DNA sequence: AGCAGAT
DNA sequence: ATCTGCTTTGGGTGGGTGGGTGGGTTGAGGCAATT
């Protein structure tokens, strides 16, 4: 194995904060409820760009393109 | 010819599997594989089969599907929002700007952070997920030394710290993806038996 | 104690009889002696303890 | 190959009889000796409390499970054999055994014309009726959980070969065990002998300890007896038919007064004891065993001597259980 | 027509939340605190999917443990005949499959097929457990998966599939003693470990009392069950008109406020620092769950 | 070789 | 009425785009589940 990543769950309150704010923000934008095409595409990549810097899409092909 | 059968995920719990049969035609042949799952668009066609009627007792006829073209449906549960026979192919100006992307200065580290985004922290998993996503380069030393050019990844951690959620992440977006757990699997099940 | 092979039941009783009853018929005599009840008594036991013993 | 207005005006003339109880008792298997206790259990199993059909709830059972288990010198597999021969529906089993048809129903290929047919096990074709099972303690995990879910569920699903089917399983059961070892010791508990998770033996309405105690007396009265081998009686057609009436057509009932006599014997036998004597399993046994005494006289209603009778032999097998 | 009057009839009575709870298993007697799980269980919660192709779960998992005959099974089987898609089983299940997919290949040249089990064949529905405690360690291990990614992943000679396990498990199970023991804690006294126990958002215990007053009460409940038949039972909401407004609430999707968002974080830290190891992420997805069920009821 | 068809 | 022509048994001197609910059935070897 490469790389070895070791993952620690330990209560800390300010990172408790951060994460909950995190995952509670997420759910929110993950609601379903939250040309007709053409909007429904704007609308999504919209929330998309919130958390994501590279669509994921074009990530995708660029990673296929530098793997060939 | 490829015998086509349902997919486990669609057919009902329990239940038994209907099955076709495909007529791949030249420039068709060999894109599929056994033990994949596919999206064939066909002529759905009709002929005279005298076994059939003999067995059956009725003047029923056998149906095949001539095959138009062929989509890899395997791997991709998620990439199922997408145009096109390939989702992971690229135009003559998509990689004619995958290449301004990459001379910005911090691509290494906008890459870093585009992986699996609805997950909060854990920025050494990403990286690590990162760098086997794009793997390092095999190489032959005279035709006699073979080198291993891919990078393994172990994350070793607490219940709930998300590491199933960036191996599903990592299933939707790597070209070619499988998914195993534990028990589920076994020693020929991988590899080859 | 532990030596014992098993202790005696309802079906040890019904052997017996058969026992008798098999010696009465080599006898040829309809009425069983008590003879012959001795003489399966006396095979019963040397079975297992005539060399259990030993 | 090789009912009429006289058999009910019969019946109602044997059912008038103030010895009934002894009656049916001694009548169903004869040859065994000293043994009322299991043959009254035996007895008020076969007929059967009264099945409930409910709306706004759930399904209550009216079987009766009674394990017979004790030494091996005694007679259980005559007393199995017995009811058998008496029950007018029910099948013959040992668990662990080839020759038994199967206790679940399973998917198999007809070898006369090579089709796949679905055939239903020894406790499927038992409905209504009791199903013995003569080995209980040496069975298969899969066979021990098949006989929860009948027990539980009192239906048996199978999901496989393409098929996805219940089947009705409303039988009772009239098991019989034997110890781990050579004989019973009465020092350890019931289930250290018995080799039975207490999940399994905890469902028996009755569990009967037939123990063959080294007695003088004992001995001598069951030699005596079996000797002799070498108070009226009824035929077996007769003791059939009785039940296959009484379990077709009486229904019987619980009234205000053997409401108010099985809460006080239940809070009686919860008073005993922290150690728990009683459990709420114990109330529907009770009001089981006093609907089938209900039945076995023939009775649309639920008297207080039916409760007392129930009670009597539920704690009596609490007893020495 | 007349049905829709009356589900307003329904909706506009201020004890509604009430009635519900009090409407569930009228069989049993005197466990409100678990009627209330099951309810939010049959409601569930809301199933998202991120803008990633990650999916959030959105069923609700309950434990119900206590002593031996303490209407457990009860329960389970109310569940099970009321519940849309449902299937009742145990975990010392018999068949091949147990509680997930195994694989069975006919006699000779026949490939290897899938054989489902109970969490497939329960797939958008309730699969109830009666004895989990005993399940198989194949099984065991591989409810990990089932619980929370809701697929089963197998990949043995020739065969290879993901299948879908998108159920919620109502599990049954008994002490590791013969009787819960007050003194321990919950870990304690149950034989699961503890990326398991995470992993269902209610635990619910019954305990046995001996009090004459409680034994009585619920000897002449049984008792009248028998004798009254149906007239013994009058909750306020029919099975009929219960199912209708369950199926009614579900076409509901309630969202958080944003009062309600900063809320939910001041609580889980409370939570965890408590805690400081039963309580993880998990646990604030839960609190997100069960929030949207009662919002549902309501 | 017996039976199925065309001139 | 006469002339022209195909196909068996059952078996590999028809085959695997005819299959195994059309019969040719023991022997060995690999795999999952059971242990
Ligand atoms: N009334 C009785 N009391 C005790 N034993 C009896 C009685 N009547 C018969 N037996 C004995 O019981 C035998 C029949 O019982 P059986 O052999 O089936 O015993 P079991 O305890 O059911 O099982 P196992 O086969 O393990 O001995 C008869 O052959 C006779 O030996
Ligand atoms: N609180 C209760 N309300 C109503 N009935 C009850 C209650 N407690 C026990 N009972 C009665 O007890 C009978 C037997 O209990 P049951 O076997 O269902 O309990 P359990 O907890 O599932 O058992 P086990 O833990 O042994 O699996 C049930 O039929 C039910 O009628
Ligand atoms: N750092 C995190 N950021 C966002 N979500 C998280 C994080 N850690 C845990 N989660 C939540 O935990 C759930 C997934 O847990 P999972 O990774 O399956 O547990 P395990 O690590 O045992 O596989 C997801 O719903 C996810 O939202
Ligand atoms: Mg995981
Ligand atoms: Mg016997
Ligand atoms: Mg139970």
């Amino acid at each position: 194995f490469d790389i070895l990543c070791v993952v620690r769950d330990l209560v800390d309150e300010e990172a408790d904060e951060r994460l909950a704010t995190f995952v509670v923000d997420s759910h929110v934008r993950s609601h379903p409820e939250n040309n007709a095409r053409q909007r429904r595409l704007q609308r999504q990549r919209k929330k998309e760009e919130e958390i994501s810097p590279i669509p994921q899409e074009l990530l995708m092909k660029y990673i296929h393109y530098a793997r060939t | 010819r490829v015998t086509l059968q349902e997919a486990p995920g669609t057919v009902p719990p329990g239940r038994l599997p209907r099955h076709r049969e495909v007529i791949l035609l030249a420039d068709l042949v060999d894109v599929s594989k056994p033990g994949e799952e596919v999206e064939v668009t066909g002529i759905y066609k009709n002929n005279y089969d005298g076994n059939l009627n003999a067995k059956n007792g009725f003047p029923v006829f056998a149906t095949i599907i001539e095959a138009n073209s062929i989509k890899r449906r395997e791997g991709n549960t998620a990439n199922e929002g997408e145009e096109g026979l390939d989702v992971f192919s690229w135009t003559e100006e998509e990689e004619r700007e995958f290449r301004k992307i990459s001379r910005d200065r911090g691509i290494i580290d906008k890459i870093i952070s585009s992986m699996a985004p609805s997950i909060y922290g854990h920025r050494d998993i990403k990286t690590a997920v990162a760098c086997s996503l794009f793997g390092g380069v095999p190489k032959n030393v005279n035709g006699k030394h073979s080198i291993r050019g891919d990078i393994n990844v172990l994350l070793l951690g607490d219940p709930g710290t998300a590491k199933s959620q960036i191996l599903k992440y990592v299933e939707k977006t790597a070209h070619r993806a499988v998914f195993a757990t534990g028990q589920g699997a076994s020693a020929v099940g991988l590899t080859a038996s | 104690s532990k030596f014992s092979f098993g202790q005696a039941t309802p079906r040890t009783l019904l052997g017996i009889i058969r026992l008798s009853q098999a010696l009465a018929k080599l006898r040829l005599a309809d009425m069983v002696d008590i003879d012959d009840v001795e003489e399966a008594l006396r095979l019963v036991r040397v079975s297992k303890e005539s060399l259990y013993q030993e | 190959k090789v009912i009429t207005d006289q058999d009910l005006a019969k019946i109602r003339e044997v059912a008038a009889r103030e010895d009934l109880y002894s009656l049916l008792a001694r009548s169903i298997a004869p040859s065994i000796y000293e043994l009322e206790d299991v043959k009254k259990g035996i007895l008020l199993q076969l007929f059967g409390g009264t099945n409930k059909t409910f709306t706004k709830g759930g399904r209550y059972r009216g079987d009766i499970n009674i394990l017979l288990c004790g030494d091996p010198s005694t007679s259980k597999s005559q007393i199995l054999q017995y009811v058998h021969k008496i029950t007018p529906r029910g099948v013959y089993t040992s668990g662990k055994g080839s020759s038994a048809v199967g206790l679940t129903a399973y998917i198999t290929r007809d070898v006369d014309t090579k089709q796949l047919v679905l055939e239903s096990g020894a406790l499927v074709l038992s409905d209504g009726g009791v199903c013995c099972i003569d080995e209980f303690d040496k069975m298969s995990d899969s066979t021990r959980s098949v006989l929860h879910e009948v027990m539980e569920q009192q239906t048996i699903s199978i999901a496989k070969a393409g098929i996805i089917t219940t089947l009705n399983a409303r039988s009772s059961i009239l098991a019989s065990a034997n110890p781990i070892g050579s004989r019973y010791n009465p020092n350890l508990p019931v289930t250290e002998n018995i080799d039975l998770p207490p999940p399994l033996l905890s469902r028996f309405d009755l569990v009967y300890l037939v123990l063959d105690k080294v007695d003088e007396k004992n001995d001598r009265e069951l030699a005596k007896h079996l000797t002799n081998l070498y108070d009226d009686v009824l035929p077996v057609e007769f003791l059939t038919m009785y039940i296959s009436y009484a379990k077709e057509h009486i229904h019987p009932i619980i009234t205000e007064a053997a409401k108010t006599e099985l809460v006080r014997a239940y809070v009686g036998m919860r008073k005993m004891g922290k150690r728990i004597t009683a459990t709420t399993r114990q109330l529907e046994s009770m009001i089981r065993l006093a609907e089938a005494h209900a039945k076995m006289k023939l009775k649309n209603v639920v008297e207080l001597e039916d409760v007392q009778e129930a009670v009597r032999l539920i704690r009596s097998a609490i007893k020495d259980y | 027509s007349d049905e829709i009057n009356e589900l307003k009839e329904m909706v506009k009575d201020e004890h509604i939340y009430d009635k519900l709870v009090r409407s569930i298993a009228p069989a049993v007697f005197g466990h409100e605190a678990v009627k209330k799980g099951i309810l939010l269980q049959m409601l569930g919660g809301v199933h998202k999917s991120t803008v990633e192709g990650i999916k959030l779960r959105g069923d609700i998992n309950i434990c119900v443990v206590g002593d031996p005959s303490t209407s457990k099974s009860q329960f389970l089987k109310y569940v099970v005949g009321f519940a849309p898609r449902s299937v009742y089983t145990s975990g010392k299940a018999s068949s091949a499959a147990g509680l997930t997919a195994a694989v069975v290949r006919d006699e000779e040249g026949g490939d290897y097929t899938i054989e489902a089990g109970a969490l497939m064949l329960a797939d958008n529905g309730i699969c109830c457990i009666d004895e989990f405690d005993k399940m198989d360690i194949s099984d065991q291990v591989a409810i990990h998966e089932a619980m929370e990614q809701q697929t089963i992943s197998i990949a043995k000679a020739g065969i290879h599939a993901t299948l879908n396990a998108r159920t919620s498990i109502l599990a049954a199970a008994n002490p590791v003693g013969g009787r819960y023991n007050r003194k321990l804690s919950l870990r304690g006294n149950l034989n699961m470990t503890a990326p398991i126990m995470s992993r269902f958002d209610l635990f619910f215990v019954i305990l046995d009392d001996c009090n004459e007053k409680i034994d009585t009460e619920l000897a002449s409940h049984i008792v009248d069950l028998h004798m009254k038949r149906d007239e013994a039972i009058e909750p306020p909401f029919s099975a009929e008109q219960l199912r209708r407004y369950i199926k009614y609430a579900r076409t509901f999707k309630p969202i958080l406020t944003k009062e309600a968002r900063s809320y939910l974080v001041e609580k889980y830290k409370e939570l965890r620092k408590d805690d400081a190891y039963r309580i993880t992420v998990r646990q604030l997805e839960s609190m997100i769950r069960l929030s949207e069920a009662i919002a549902r009821a309501n």
